[PDB]
DNA sequence: TTTGGACCGCTTTGAGGCCTTCGTTGGAAACG
DNA sequence: CTTTCCAACGAAGGCCTCAAAGCGGTCCAAA
């Protein structure tokens, strides 16, 4: 097929060609010697020609582009902003699951190109590209689910699952054999660090310094808030308030962005911008797993 | 759809009888353990998870019956039962331990 | 003299702590709780240990932990962690040997048992399910199904074995069929394992 | 807690300079300049963010006071007028001086040069412009800072603290 | 060494936090240390302990090799007590060479046995002449008989047994020293269903609720 | 209760 | 809007679906209470009865002998399994004591 | 004087910023 | 009561830049 051989093309274009190597020895759909045949100090062009020939000796399908397509993810995992569903209320194995969310999605109006791809961890991955009634489904807006066996919570990029939420929620809670489903506000980019926070897996004594005190004080509080561990990166943050003045209710919307959060707040005490004790609407963002937060009075 | 809005239909309704089963059956529980309470006070510990009365509590009486001249074990215990030197010996040794509470 | 005392006591208390960390759990209380050390261990065989971080205001709460999520906890702690802590604890404690059992037992397998086995078993991270295939040389093929649904413990309540493509053909077969049920249902894995094989 | 220059008395050849501000790094790096060298005389050096300052039974003579201030942010001006209210005006005779710090860049000069210019004229002080960050003018300043310390401690023999004031005084 | 004193009593009182939140007080400790290399080092810890009412003593000898440890053997001996169910346990533990479930199962034996004996106390307590001590509170039966007439008696076994994992159980059953004239008298015969009857009845309302209505009905 | 006897053997 | 209507026919199917399981064990285990109980009592009252009998009759006639069978031999030889164990256990704890 | 080595040159190209397009409920407006 | 469009605007694909490194030319060390 022409329309796999493009996809094939298109995700190669975006694999940088330093790493292309790697991406084969995770592939695996192709034969050593394939990969032997083709050298990867000659030019882009040629190389992602000379695949497309190895892949077109071969029968090109959809599951073997989309496995490729899932392991690109997998080594980038850094593109796509992700936000996390939670199950509740023993048993488990993969294939009675695997064809249970099969049937499910397949009910879902008629067709729907679902890929899995196990993971270490327990990381289940499962690339989905959806389709209506009368259409292929395009393989040019993908969405991307991680599952974890016999856990209350899973991973989803939404890039375009705001067509039909409901859905992706129920066909992943009748296939985990969990009733209630749930979408907590919780959204960020860095997927390793919501993995963490998800689980909890985290001299010239002339100078004479005054109001040390006030000093030791600051620099404890904020050890003691944060700790020595590097703090989960995360880097989008949001706080919507609807609280009296007190100085008709005020109504601030704010937004926190950073490259690297819960550093610079924990550096604003020692800086002296804040106060000691930062207010639990900062300190609790690890704590309570919120990102998004209302508040009143 | 059809076989969707058949399946749940009937568990529902089902669920109603179950209901008001349930609540009679309440009910009715409720007055009868008044009943066991005539007598029965109203009123730590740790319940057992359905595992206490499963095995046989009575298997003694099968392991007497291997033994021979079961009768005879019975009238020759009974003429030790009457003695008083063993009745003595296990008043002694209730008295021995009495201080030990 | 004092000194000499002073440090006799310590190294007695720190033998004491050292034992104490030898048998059941550990606990080393901190500023802001106690980072309980939980110690895993299975037929002899001492397994991973974890920990768990406390804090001890009246609001309790579960700050840090390493246990692995897919073991349930949030129940036994709306259960017991407010009240009869101490049961509590030694609940997690049951839980977590089992877990360190089965996959000790899992693993154990995998790496040195693999010499008759045919497929990759398929198991679940809590290994609650496991699902394997084996030959033994006659020679004669089996598929297993072991259930632990009974959490606390580390042996399988039901076990279920059979092949397909092979029609009943010797009694004997089945014989062992049965013979390695109950080997399931009442012995560890790879202790029947090397019985047999050996 | 209000400071006064005459509670005890100073040390063998000893002189003290107090920096009040908000940036504790920039405080420390300006010290460290302080003390790259040192005369014959010994130099102590204070830090503090607010005033009062906080009290002490063994406080030695604060002979000078420097407050930084950024035109990066008003809220070290707020800490400024804030802290101004706990010394007596014995200070203001040449004993307290200005130091501003980022004037150069007057894109990053969140509030208007003329706003200090205008409290430093009120109170008839001395004001240094200068950029702490480089490393140059930080040393000039270091110089600049030991000099009038020595000028105002009484070491050299001739002047006063109102004697530099009327010699550091602005026409307007 | 004032310091030194007060650090020793933080760490003492923390040492007797985590030993009440195990219930097991460790007298003495004794390690030593070989390394046998072809990193194989062993280690042999001595200990004598002691549970709320028992005392145990116990040395194992451990194996470490360079990233895998398993205990090499363990010897270990209890006082002599009427439960020698206990001593077999030991002795299969001993072959399982399993410390943490052997300390959980030594802990709930005597978590049991406390409250067979606060329960045994407590009935006693309340009313002493129908309750007979046939071998003490701390025994494993109770017997309960009516002064003026002999004839009959009741009593309750009460065991706690070890399941091969390691799990703990106890079990309770009954017996009637009747005579065969009131069985005569009667001809209703629900004697026989009993022991059932009873223990769904402790199941349905516990232990102590239990004797309590039984020996109410025997007013 | 857990926090009642904590807090007796605490003391 | 069949499409819809999938999803909401799913979503009340997958919400109905655990509400019949906690109703049905509630049921049976409510209905085993009642039949358990109702049986207890009876046997309670029952043996009471036979307790109020074997009374009255003692009362009328106590110097009768009161012969006992099989189903009585178990626990009597449990008065008659004395090893000296118990009050061994006695002296070493007054042994203990004396200290 | 010849040959190899290392410098700087050049082109190639990988990544981030950013504009624009696609999708769009949600409300408004026309209506079988 | 229903349908379609404008709007609110969100979002992601695509344009565009440059900082990076490999290849190539050239000077200088060595034979």
């Amino acid at each position: 097929d022409e329309t796999v051989a493009e996809f094939i093309k298109r995700t190669i274009l975006k694999i940088p060609m330093n790493e292309l190597t790697t991406i084969l020895k995770a592939w695996d759909f192709l034969s050593e010697n394939q990969l032997q045949t083709v050298n990867f100090r000659q030019r882009k062009e040629s190389v992602v020609q000379h695949l497309i020939h190895l892949c077109e000796e071969k029968r090109a399908s959809i599951s073997d582009a989309a496995l490729l397509d899932i392991i690109y993810m997998q080594f980038h995992q850094h593109q796509k902003v992700w936000e996390v569903f939670q199950m509740s209320k023993d048993l488990f194995d993969m294939k009675q699951f695997k064809n249970s969310f099969k049937k499910i999605l397949q009910r879902a109006l008629k067709n729907v190109t679902v890929s899995f791809r196990e993971t270490e961890e327990n990381a289940v991955w499962i690339r989905i590209a959806w389709g209506t009634q009368y259409t292929k489904p395009n393989q040019y807006k993908p969405t991307y689910v991680v599952y974890y066996s016999q856990t209350p919570y899973a991973f989803t990029s939404s890039s375009m699952l705001r067509r039909n939420t409901p859905l992706l929620g129920q066909a992943l809670t009748i296939a985990s054999k969990h009733h209630q489903i749930v979408k907590m506000d919780l959204r960020s980019r860095y997927l390793d660090s919501l993995k963490a926070i998800v689980f909890k897996q985290y001299m010239d004594s002339r100078i004479i310094h005054e109001n040390i005190v006030e000093k030791e004080r600051v620099q404890r509080i904020t050890q003691e808030t944060f700790g020595d561990y590097p703090q989960p990166q995360l880097e989008f943050a949001q706080y919507k308030l609807e609280t009296k003045f007190k100085s008709e209710p005020l109504r601030c919307l704010i937004k926190f962005s950073s490259p690297h959060l819960l550093e610079a707040l924990k550096s604003l005490a020692p800086a002296g911008i804040a106060d000691a004790p930062l207010s639990p609407l900062l300190t609790c963002i690890p704590n309570k797993r919120m990102n998004y937060f209302k508040i009143r009075d | 759809i059809d076989k969707m809005v058949e399946t749940t239909e009937l568990m529902t309704g089902n669920i109603q009888s179950l209901k008001n089963k349930i609540q009679i059956l309440a009910s009715e529980v409720e007055e009868e353990e008044e009943r066991v309470k005539q007598m029965h006070q109203i009123n730590l510990s740790l319940p057992e998870l359905s595992q206490k009365t499963l095995k046989a509590p009575t298997l003694q009486k099968e392991i007497l019956a291997l033994i021979p001249n079961q009768n005879a074990l019975l009238k020759d215990l009974d003429i030790l039962h009457n003695s008083s030197q063993m009745k003595s010996m296990s008043t002694f040794i209730e008295e021995a331990y009495k201080k030990l509470d | 003299n004092e000194q000499e005392a002073l440090e006799e006591k310590l190294e007695n208390v720190k033998a004491i702590l050292q034992a104490y960390h030898f048998t059941g759990l550990s606990g080393k209380l901190t500023s802001r709780g106690v980072c309980v050390c939980i110690s895993t261990a299975f037929e002899g065989n001492l397994l991973d240990s974890y920990f768990v971080d406390l804090v001890i205001q009246k609001p309790l709460r579960i700050h840090h932990h390493s246990v692995p999520v897919f073991i349930p906890l949030e129940e036994i702690a709306a259960k017991y962690l407010q009240t009869n802590i101490q049961h509590f604890l030694f609940s997690l404690c049951e839980y977590l040997n089992a877990y360190s059992g089965r996959k000790y037992q899992a693993d154990r397998l995998q790496s040195d048992f693999a010499a008759l086995l045919t497929g990759p078993l398929q198991r679940n991270p809590l290994c609650n399910l496991l699902s394997f295939t084996y030959k033994l040389d006659q020679s004669f093929p089996f598929c297993a199904r072991l259930l632990y649904k009974d959490l606390t413990a580390t042996l399988p309540t039901d076990v279920t074995v059979t092949c397909q493509g092979v029609e009943v053909l010797s009694t004997s077969w089945e014989e062992q069929r049965a013979s390695h049920e109950t080997l399931f249902c009442t012995k560890p894995l790879h202790q029947v394992f090397a019985s047999f094989t050996r | 807690s209000v400071l006064r220059p005459l509670d005890k008395l100073p040390g063998l050849n000893t002189a003290t300079i107090l920096l009040v501000g908000t940036e504790d790094a920039l405080l420390q790096q300006l010290a460290d300049s302080m003390l790259k060298e040192d005369c014959a005389s010994e130099l102590k050096v204070h830090l503090a963010k607010s005033l009062p300052l906080p009290s002490s039974v063994n406080r030695p003579r604060i002979d000078l006071i420097v407050f930084v201030v950024n035109l990066h942010s008003k809220y070290s001006l707020q800490n400024t007028e804030e802290s101004l209210r706990h010394v007596d005006a014995s200070f203001f005779l040449g004993k307290v001086c200005f130091l501003a710090t980022g004037a150069g860049r007057e894109s990053h000069c969140s509030i208007h040069r003329h706003t200090v210019v205008k409290l430093a004229h009120t109170y008839q002080s001395p004001l240094l412009y200068c950029d702490l960050e480089v490393e140059g003018f930080r040393a000039t300043m270091a110089q600049r800072l030991v000099r009038v310390l020595q000028i105002c401690a009484g070491h050299v023999p001739g002047v006063s603290a109102l004697n530099l004031l009327s010699l550091l005084r602005s026409s307007e | 060494s004032k310091d030194l004193k007060n650090q020793l009593g933080h760490l003492e009182s923390e040492l007797s936090f985590l030993s009440t939140l195990t219930g097991i007080n460790i007298r003495n400790h004794s390690k030593q240390t070989e390394d046998l290399t072809s990193r194989k080092v062993l280690q042999r810890h001595r200990l004598s302990g002691n549970c709320h009412m028992v005392t145990f003593q116990l040395e194992f000898q451990i194996l470490e090799i360079q990233l895998s440890s398993a205990v090499t053997d363990l010897n270990i001996i209890m006082e002599p007590t009427e439960c020698s169910e206990l001593s077999e346990f030991v002795s299969r533990a001993e072959e399982r060479k399993d410390l943490f479930m052997f300390f959980r199962s030594l802990h709930f034996f005597v978590e049991w046995f406390e409250y067979r004996k606060r329960t045994f106390k407590h009935l006693k307590e309340k009313y002493p002449d129908a309750v007979y001590l046939s071998e003490g509170p701390s025994s494993c039966s109770m017997g309960i008989r009516s002064a003026s007439r002999p004839g009959f008696e009741l009593v309750i076994v009460w065991r706690i047994q070890i399941d091969e994992d390691g799990k703990v159980f106890p079990k309770l059953d009954l017996l009637t020293k009747v005579p065969q004239r009131a069985l005569e008298l009667d001809k209703n015969r629900a004697i026989e269903t009993a022991p059932l009857s009873f223990r769904t009845l402790v199941g349905l309302l516990g232990i102590e609720a239990a004797l309590e209505s039984l020996i109410k009905s025997l007013c | 209760d857990s926090y009642e006897f904590l807090k007796a053997i605490l003391n | 809007k069949k499409r819809q209507r999938m999803i909401e026919v799913q979503d009340e199917l997958l919400r109905l679906e655990p509400q019949l399981k906690q109703l049905q064990t509630k049921y049976d285990e409510l209905k085993e209470r009642k039949s358990s109980l109702r049986n207890a009592a009876y046997f309670l009252s029952n043996l009471k009865q036979l307790y109020q009998d074997y009374s009255d009759v003692q009362a009328q006639e106590p110097n009768v002998k009161e012969t006992y069978d099989s189903s009585s031999l178990p626990a009597l030889l449990f008065k008659a399994r004395t090893l000296l164990g118990a009050e061994s256990h006695l002296r070493n704890i007054n042994h203990q004591l004396e200290k």
